[PDB]
């Protein structure tokens, strides 16, 4: 399942954070890399970043902790992209709003024999701003609901 | 130029993409 070339990418990414080589990524190193790429965070934001993955509670990120951090960012971006792709499927015109017609068309294309009242309901239940259309934000809110 | 090293360049690009994904 896992390949040596994969482990090599993992290791190199870790060292690009752990520039000193002590085996741990501190908030200082973590901050500096974000800094060198534009975006500027605060040490509170940094500490929250370390905190989400600090399994041992030692205030730093060791290798397996960086592996988890990595897997979570990947999964987060995979879901965020599946949602963007679905939205672009429904918003047939690219105007950023899903109309009742667009939902009607896509659904019968997918095979779903929905009545007009069924698509007006889908639209109404995801419409927050109440404009009769579903924008991207409302689309995401529905897609990731519990 | 030697696929044991030019492969290394490919892995450098891979690690860089990973560090961008964590910064973002
Ligand atoms: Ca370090
Ligand atoms: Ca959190
Ligand atoms: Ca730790
Ligand atoms: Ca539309
Ligand atoms: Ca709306």
């Amino acid at each position: 399942q896992l390949t040596e070339e994969q482990i090599a990418e993992f290791k190199e990414a870790f060292s690009l954070f752990d520039k000193d080589g002590d085996g741990t990524i501190t908030t200082k190193e973590l901050g500096t890399v974000m800094r060198s790429l534009g975006q500027n965070p605060t040490e509170a934001e940094l500490q929250d970043m370390i905190n989400e993955v600090d399994a041992d509670g030692n205030g730093t990120i060791d290798f397996p902790e960086f592996l988890t951090m990595m897997a979570r960012k990947m999964k987060d971006t995979d879901s965020e992209e599946e949602i963007r792709e679905a939205f672009r499927v429904f918003d047939k015109d690219g105007n950023g709003y899903i109309s009742a017609a667009e939902l009607r068309h896509v659904m019968t294309n997918l095979g779903e024999k929905l009545t007009d009242e069924e698509v007006d309901e889908m639209i109404r239940e995801a419409d927050i701003d109440g404009d009769g259309q579903v924008n991207y934000e409302e689309f995401v809110q529905m897609m990731t609901a519990k | 130029w030697g696929q044991r090293a030019l492969q290394g360049a490919q892995a450098v690009a891979a690690a860089q993409r990973l560090v961008h994904a964590i910064a973002l």
